[PDB]
């Protein structure tokens, strides 16, 4: 059995900062490379950010790319994401989602990240 | 894409000299092996030459050894088949084929992956 | 090739009831649908009727705005032939009747998109 | 740079759909031939440029494999520009391709003799990918020519369709295992090898 | 094989400069492509710079990036590593390394494991 458990968010006014956290358990955190997702309400999946094996690379979407920083520490099997100067349209259900396959990497362009472990999640909600 | 582009052949008296040339525009041209095969009509495509670029080893159909010469130049891109007494059997529509290699084996001519326009030759006696 | 051969239509009388079988060889019925249009004096090869075998348990129909709920389509892949079965005939339904493949699967409601026409079966309702 | 783990991709006991084809990814090792060649049953090689079987020892910067299962005759639609069925709606490479496609025909390595239906291929989607892409997911497809809502409508398919359960007709049915060694080179500091 | 020697290295300031000589003999120097590596006490080997067989592309580590000036001289049959802008955590043994073209064969767009090791310098980066 794999476990994401999520850790931090709640309510911010935007132009805040948040950090999200996820730890891993069940499986090797290192071997795979990870993702943030989040789901808003009333709305499909989108995805956030992702982030290699081994951290050597990032990856972000346009919606939040230049201001959300994602980040690994493999010793503690921890996933971290840093988001600043949010906008209110952030508001979601953010899962920290395990890849099918190993080995650093499943994403270079588009592509469809087909996740085989989510975690519970945790609400993250930006409103003035 | 690889493309594979004729020139040289036509007519030419039994006996005389010919070159058959063939540009690749393909890519990393330098990694493949190479073939000549001729189609006369009514018939499928036959072996006429090989060579394999990762030992050096020419294989020529017994009708033409000794007399045809297949050689390879990765730098210009370029295949050449120096046809010298050529025969009348020998006037076909002749095909440059090129196979990928880089393989546990290295005679792939049945795997068949792409192969020129062509280009008609015809020997008078 | 792939061969459609049109068998019934013939002259029936007004309000009687019909059946067209369009048997269909040179391959099996995997997951083409199969289309059946008409060709009617001034007009041009039009929607009629539709079969497409989903292939895990069910057929599915598609019958014309005009002609729903008064026509029926079924299929058999033993003979693999196609069963159009028509009630209730009006004079406007007279047509030459035609039975088609698609060369794939591209589209099931567009004339154009079908490569393979039959020979057709002349049908006239009048009594 | 010790042996890789290169061999265990090719010796593996799963294989994803060709729809959902695996890139992975191998880095930091060095990826001899010696490895994998007590069992070269391999039915078709492919290469454009030098492969880590032309030169035994030979390092990458980024060498990803591409994973996957498909039926004999497509396996000749794995090269650059090709068109039809997996080449436009499953998997595509890039026009300008430098890397190796091996493909390798089994039929028991699936855990059946007539094959599985476990591993579905799209049909398609209007629109065919470019290079590396992918967008295939369990999904309905909608309209076409003519609007529908769900389920297989007024002419809407299932893009996914199974491949046969049943004893196969040959090698041209039988599940090909097919891993294409597509890598690049690209400034980076050494010590990287694929 | 080829044998490497380093010359240079020792005590230097934080922030001064200093060049370490990498000198091959043995098999032609100028058909292979070299590296420089450090190690100390406290870390293991991690690559330094790296400098291609025809002497027209060079790759950089990540933390002396634009600091460290890695050259050929074929001529001369050396490698110089010019180390500038210094800090105490640079202190370790450094290695030159050359990757063998012979056996194996490169091509510089970013390649090699060396395979053959120097004897080491000693560098103590002391403020």
């Amino acid at each position: 059995q794999v476990q994401l458990v999520e850790s931090g968010g709640g309510l911010v006014q935007p132009g805040g900062s948040l950090r999200l956290s996820c730890a891993a358990s069940g499986f090797t955190f290192n071997r795979y490379a990870m993702s943030w997702v989040r789901q808003a309400p009333g709305k499909g999946r989108e995805w956030v950010s992702g982030i290699y094996s081994d951290g050597s690379e990032t990856y972000y979407t346009e919606s939040v790319k230049g201001r959300f920083t994602i980040s690994r520490d493999n010793a503690k099997n921890m996933l971290y994401l840093q988001m600043n100067s949010l906008k209110p349209e952030d508001t979601a259900l953010y899962y920290c989602a395990k890849d099918e396959n190993a080995h650093e990497d499943y994403f270079n362009s588009g592509f469809d990240r087909k996740y085989d472990y989510w975690g519970q999640g945790t609400q993250v909600t930006v409103s003035s | 894409h690889v493309q594979l582009v004729e020139s040289g052949g036509g007519l030419v008296q039994a006996g005389g000299s010919l070159r058959l040339s063939c540009a690749t525009s393909g890519r990393t041209f330098s990694t493949y092996r190479m073939s000549w095969f001729r189609q006369a009509p009514g018939k499928e495509r036959e072996f006429v030459a090989t060579i394999i670029w990762s030992v050096g080893s020419t294989h020529y159909a017994d009708s033409v050894k000794g007399r045809f010469t297949i050689s390879r130049d990765n730098a210009k891109n370029m295949v050449y088949l120096q046809m010298n007494s050529l025969k009348p059997e020998d006037t076909a529509v002749y095909y440059c084929a090129a196979q990928r290699s880089d393989s546990s084996s290295w005679g792939y001519e049945d795997d068949y992956d792409y192969w020129g326009q062509g280009t008609q030759v015809t020997v008078s006696s | 090739e792939v061969q459609l051969v049109e068998s019934g239509g013939g002259l029936v009388q007004t309000g009687g009831s019909l059946r067209l079988s369009c048997a269909l060889s040179g391959y099996t019925f995997s997951i083409f649908p199969t289309a059946w249009f008409r060709q009617a004096p001034g007009k041009e090869r039009e929607f009629v009727a539709g079969i497409r075998w989903n292939g895990s348990t069910r057929d599915y129909t598609e019958y014309a705005d005009f002609v729903k709920g008064r026509f029926t389509i079924s299929r058999d892949n033993a003979k693999n032939m196609v069963y159009l079965q028509m009630i209730s005939l009006k004079p406007e339904d007279t047509a030459l009747y035609y039975c088609a493949a698609s060369d794939g699967v591209i589209d099931g409601t567009n004339a154009n998109a079908y490569r393979y026409w039959g020979q057709g079966t002349q049908v006239t309702v009048s009594s | 740079t010790n042996l890789c783990p290169f061999g265990e991709v090719f010796n593996a006991t799963r294989f994803a759909s060709v729809y959902a084809w695996n890139r992975k990814r191998i880095s930091n090792c060095v990826a001899d031939y010696s490895v994998l060649y007590n069992s070269a049953s391999f039915s078709t090689f492919k290469c454009y440029g030098v492969s880590p079987t032309k030169l035994n020892d030979l390092c990458f910067t980024n060498v990803y494999a591409d994973s996957f299962v498909i039926r004999g005759d497509e396996v000749r639609q794995i090269a650059p520009g090709q068109t039809g069925k997996i080449a436009d709606y499953n998997y595509k490479l890039p026009d300008d391709f430098t890397g190796c496609v091996i493909a390798w025909n089994s039929n028991n390595l699936d855990s059946k003799v007539g094959g599985n239906y476990n591993y579905l291929y799209r049909l398609f989607r209007k629109s065919n990918l470019k290079p590396f892409e992918r967008d295939i997911s369990t999904e309905i497809y909608q309209a076409g020519s003519t609007p529908c809502n769900g389920v297989e409508g007024f002419n809407c398919y299932f893009p996914l369709q199974s491949y046969g359960f049943q004893p196969t007709n040959g090698v041209g049915y039988q599940p090909y295992r097919v891993v294409v060694l597509s890598f690049e080179l690209l400034h980076a500091p050494a010590t990287v090898c694929g």
